[PDB]
């Protein structure tokens, strides 16, 4: 179990860990977060009581550090940072604990949500992605573009998520037009898979990340990253079975964390009804099928 | 950006554009078999892409062995025209290739799309005009110079005939559409029309009559008056 201590919580804001949130009131006494599952990437994320645009948040893992919160009154907003004196940080969170001030990371035994839907988010691979190599911890909010979209500014605060485009010359193989654009087995098995993700579990650690980054920020790029990384599978007609298998388990817990007044602009219509109906896989989300259907029927 | 009644006036410009209709690539008749299913056999067709400013049609004619062993030819049809429309582009010197191609059917946006990958600068758009390109087998030249072909063939024409030594591309264009549109909807009396007299002929190396200029003008209010007629006709109007 590990222990993010806040240094105070200066303005009203509404806190989250992982799938979880708390409101916290305008100087609070509020020091932080214990009794977080070591073994996992997890995510504390912010949205001030005045200001309902822009969630932002810091992926991390308690393994690659101390990190704690302090409210920063010239930039407006909750900062992580590392503590690299390890005596003064058991000490501040010993203390905090003592005084009892820390709320409880509410973990349920018998649920798995959280690592169903981080099975193959490493913190490695996220830190190429969102590129600040100073800090051990990402910075992601609502407002991040992806490279994808700044090809069509800053690239300091750019989310460098894997590039995908079904009309390109990567592809699509000269000579193989209709084959290769029907059915993308070859773009996704030889140019992703073995070429540029090397193994299915980082192509799914980025598809998961995309997805949390949609959700906890509404951040639209990682929405448009994470149906394509979907569409690129449903798409091939020649999937290793493991990742079928793997993928309806991953949407599953997806679908059934999203918060449901957001399925109409998280879920993208028409990528849906081609993965679970029209596609190569319309057989082999059997889950992810059955809870779409249940839960969002008007969407299909 | 789709082409439309607003920006009609940009054919005509110096940038050079082609129109691609897909339409009489893969044809069909359907027949009964022995056992009493219905079963297709198909003929010859062709790729019809129109540069409207100048005239020039390069008339891809599609051999029925194309189809040879092929699944979902309908399909197939779009990405062929696609396939022979980029290589004609291959062709072409620089100074010829199109910055524009139009299709006059959405559903080729994608494969021609994928096809001109290796040529980004030119710009695949859709229109919303409703154009009568599907009539260009009722010009009995067209027609039979693809319902002969052996083989694949490009066989290359100016749908204008010599009207530009006379008339803008705007009234040719104009013209054409309006025959083609005329063909389209009655093609027996369009055909009656345009070829009544026998002492107006064509010429060897033209699809049209010689009509002078008064001439055209008759035949044009005559294909006009064909429109209308069939129109209240379809609508009971």
């Amino acid at each position: 179990m590990n222990t993010v201590p806040f240094t105070s919580a200066p303005i009203e804001v509404t806190i989250g860990i992982d799938q979880y949130s708390f409101n916290v009131k305008e100087n609070q006494p509020f020091h932080g977060i214990k009794d977080i599952p070591i073994g996992h990437v997890h995510v504390i994320h912010f949205q001030h009581a005045d200001n309902s645009s822009m969630r932002y948040g810091y992926w991390f893992d308690c393994r690659m550090g101390n990190f704690y919160i302090q409210y920063d009154p010239k930039d407006g907003l909750y900062k992580m940072m590392e503590e690299r004196d390890g005596a003064k940080f058991e000490n501040i969170v010993h203390n905090f604990k003592e005084r009892q001030m820390m709320v409880s990371y509410p973990k349920i035994d018998e649920d798995d949500t959280w690592y169903n839907l981080t099975e193959f988010v490493q913190m490695d691979k996220i830190r190429k992605i969102v590129r600040k190599d100073e800090n051990q911890f990402s910075y992601v909010d609502s407002s991040m573009t992806t490279v994808q979209e700044n090809e069509l500014s800053d690239p300091a605060h750019s989310l460098n998520y894997t590039v995908i485009n079904f009309k390109s010359r990567e592809a699509i193989r000269p000579g193989h037009e209709m084959e290769d654009f029907l059915d993308k087995s070859y773009y996704l098995n030889t140019v992703m898979l073995q070429g540029i993700f090397k193994n299915s579990s980082n192509y799914f650690g980025e598809l998961q990340f995309a997805f949390l980054n949609a959700m906890f920020f509404g951040n639209y790029g990682s929405s448009l990253q994470w149906h394509a990384m979907i569409e690129l599978i449903c798409s091939s007609a020649t999937v290793p079975k493991h990742m079928l298998d793997k993928l309806d388990e991953i949407l599953y817990y997806q679908i059934k964390t999203l918060p449901e007044q957001y399925s109409d602009i998280l879920l993208n219509e028409r990528v849906w009804n081609i993965c679970l109906y029209s596609s190569f896989q319309k057989n082999s989300l059997h889950n992810t099928e059955k809870i779409m259907e249940n839960k969002y029927p008007e969407l299909l | 950006g789709a082409m439309n009644s607003s920006n009609y006036a940009e054919l005509f410009n110096n940038d050079i554009k082609l129109f691609v209709d897909d339409t009489n690539v893969y044809r069909v008749t359907v027949h009964k078999t022995f056992e009493g299913n219905v079963a297709t056999k198909a003929i010859n067709g062709c790729i019809f892409t129109l540069n409207p400013k100048t005239g020039h049609l390069f008339l891809k004619i599609i051999h029925t062995s194309v189809w040879a062993g092929q699944k979902r030819l309908s399909q197939l049809a779009k990405w062929k025209t696609a396939e022979e429309v980029s290589a004609l582009v291959r062709s072409l010197p620089k100074e010829e290739q199109p910055k524009q191609i139009i299709v006059t059917r959405k559903a080729m946006l994608d494969p021609l799309e994928v096809h001109m990958l290796d040529f980004p600068n030119i710009a695949i758009r859709p229109t919303e005009l409703r154009l009568p390109f599907s009539a260009a087998m009722s010009i009995d030249k067209l027609s039979d110079v693809v319902m002969k072909a052996t083989e694949p063939q490009m066989v290359l024409f100016n749908i204008y005939d010599d009207w530009l030594d006379r008339i803008s591309s705007y009234t040719a264009f104009s013209r054409l559409t309006l025959l083609l549109r005329a063909l389209k909807t009655n093609e027996e009396s369009a055909k009656m029309i345009l070829l009544s007299d026998p002492t107006i002929t064509i010429k060897s190396y033209h699809l049209w009559p010689s009509f002078t200029d008064e001439q055209w003008i008759t035949i044009e209010s005559q294909m006009r008056d064909l429109i209308l007629t069939e129109y209240g006709r379809k609508y009971n109007v």
